[PDB]
């Protein structure tokens, strides 16, 4: 069981990355309409 | 054993006040979709 949560403690951290992309594209569809 | 199970929930209640947020992004990038769209 170690070694399964393993990857999950840092595949989680770059699969966050990606969705602070996510965030800055809502941000300026406001301001655009 | 329970040591070592129980300093999970706690490293991962970091990303828990992560996910509050990106689950409060996704439901108001579907609010201004179809507002941007009939614009």
């Amino acid at each position: 069981l170690s070694n399964v949560n393993s990857d999950i403690y840092f595949k989680l951290k770059k699969l966050e990355k990606e969705y602070e992309l996510l965030t800055l594209q809502e941000d300026y569809i406001k301001d655009e309409q | 054993e329970t040591h070592e199970s129980g300093i999970k929930p706690y490293f991962e209640q970091k990303i828990q006040e992560t996910e509050l947020k990106i689950r409060s992004k996704t439901e108001n990038v579907r609010r201004l979709e179809a507002q941007r769209n009939a614009l």
